[PDB]
């Protein structure tokens, strides 16, 4: 699993390049605090890694209990990271606070993630005393150190896992944290779509056929009579029919003359895997 | 992709499989090991939320096959 | 194909057993004509005919316009053939009339389908002057001499077809009628209703192999979770699973340890048919 | 046989099924060359009445796929 470290205005003056030669594939950075706490390492944090070519993230220390004062923070974030362009943003929920405060921090998220793919941070006991599963139509960033897996509730998946807040690199004040970084978190904040495998068939005796690869497979069907872009599936098969009558991303034809010769050569096709 | 339509064998397929040429979409069947994780919408049809991918996104269900189907051409009108 | 005699009171007293000695399977006799004429042979031709063994039926020689008078004639010929239970009855259409008799026709018919099958009876021409298609909720006993196949309209298919009306056995007085009688209605007169071939499946995957076995046999299929009665099935043919999930009527089952040998074991049976 | 369903390939044959469920009886593929003549009620699902058997008892049918599913489930309700 590829790796992802995240600073602050307590690291000071930092080079990314020392972090980049460690094998991280960015930086998140700490942009701002509660209501008025702007952090003054934001700026040149997310520049220089932007710069670099490298991932970006900007986080958000929340200090709010109530809808309204989430609101004001996440306008407040917006303001403070505004001429940077982000790969993501995050809610970072760690404020001393009272029950469930869900509602507030969907408050904050409705505002900012018009403008940013955001993500939640929290720690495993933040997520049982404070939230319900509301929050889950956000990725989690788990924060959860000396465990060998992480553990955690309402969320079944991580997008990032951070598993120590004692990192440490001659040349940056400070500790730093370093996190586990997905390869389906990495795909959903460059836009990167593709489907694996697709199969097509058409009205009929094919139907049953394509169902047969499509376990085989581990895939989904799609009815060719349905208008659908296929620009994205890396491999398309069909089953039954003619190259004619399939998408021109059609990579795979099995057929044969007849509904049970086109099931011989699904069933042949399907052992030769 | 934009939308995916999970249905359990059985008779839910059926009714899947209207929502999906409505959304001119893919199906695939739940038993399948699928990594949802690139996919915006997550139809599932049929059943009950748990026997689902954490992807879920959306769940169309009534409690007879019937009235499964019933409410997958409700969803079907009111798009 | 299987032929069957009518006769009526223009025959007079007539020796069934010459008829079934000839191969004829049962005897139609004329019952009644119009609202009063009674055939004084019909109650003798009747009981002969059952006492021997032999298919029965009635016919009413139709004198009808509109639907009060098809009321009368109706109940008159259920009172000439009360006291005999013949296979079926027949309304026998050549009378004068103008236009479309259709709902008068389906008057005589309400009233003594309740009782007894009925089957329409006219030929080629008075179907195209006189009827509509809302007849052909009864079966068709066709009048068209001379061809080689019979042809008409609104039906397409005849339960009879009188071929002669000129046919002669010494000692019986006059002609006599002939026609074929198909073997779909000596069944159903007969409450006979086996169906050939069944194909079952379970819900999932192997109902896709069930589809083809069914398409080679040109037969239906059905969910084994559906309540039905097999007792009347010859061949009673189950895709998948274990004999103990199906009725104890099932004759043959293809089943492999997967989905693929399942359906491999289909496509092996349909070869091997 | 007491009731049969026919159904044309295609997205009809979902809503003959579900027919058959409720009568609790068999389908058939319309391709499928068959003796309907000992069948009492033989129903067929989508499309127009000479597609179909001459046998054909009761038509289930609407302009579109969507409207032959609900006319289908409209049926069963009522019965």
């Amino acid at each position: 699993m590829k790796k992802i470290a995240d600073i602050s205005n307590l690291n000071g003056n930092v080079d990314v390049k020392l972090l980049f030669n460690l094998g991280y594939i960015g930086i998140i950075a700490k942009a701002s605090e509660g209501g008025t706490f702007v952090d003054k390492y934001y700026k040149q944090n997310y520049t220089n890694t932007k710069a670099q070519g490298k991932i970006t993230g900007a986080y958000h220390f929340a200090n709010f209990s109530t809808i309204a004062k989430a609101q004001q923070e996440a306008n407040f974030f917006l303001n403070c990271i505004a001429g940077t362009t982000p790969d993501f943003v995050v809610l970072d929920l760690e404020q001393q606070c009272t029950g469930d405060i869900t509602d507030a921090c969907l408050a904050f998220l409705n505002i900012v993630a018009k403008k940013f793919k955001c993500v939640v941070y929290c720690n495993s006991s933040f997520i049982k005393e404070h939230l319900n599963s509301k929050i889950c139509a956000y990725p989690l960033w788990i924060a959860n150190y000396g465990v060998a897996t992480p553990a955690f509730t309402l969320w079944t998946k991580y997008a990032m896992w951070q598993f120590t807040e004692k990192g440490q690199v001659s040349g940056i004040s400070g500790y730093i944290d370093f996190s586990y970084i997905t390869d389906e978190f990495i795909k959903y904040i460059k836009g990167e779509d593709e489907v694996e495998n697709l199969v097509v068939y058409n009205d009929g005796a094919d139907q049953r056929a394509a169902e047969y690869l499509a376990d085989r497979l581990a895939c989904p069907t799609i009815n060719n009579a349905r208008k659908f872009d296929y620009s994205n599936v890396k491999n398309v098969y069909a089953v039954g029919g003619n190259k004619e009558q399939y998408t021109s991303y059609l990579t795979t034809l099995i057929a044969g003359s007849t509904r049970y010769t086109t099931m011989q050569a699904v069933l042949d096709y399907i052992k030769n895997l | 992709m934009e939308n995916l339509v999970v249905y359990n064998d059985g008779a839910d397929q059926r009714a899947a499989e209207y929502l999906a040429d409505r959304l001119a979409c893919p199906t695939i069947n739940n038993a399948r090991k699928f990594d949802y994780s690139n996919v915006k919408n997550v139809y599932a049809v049929g059943g009950n939320k748990e026997q689902y991918t954490s992807y879920l996104t959306t769940l169309i269900a009534g409690s007879t096959r019937y009235t499964t189907m019933q409410a997958v051409l409700d969803y079907i009108k009111n798009l």
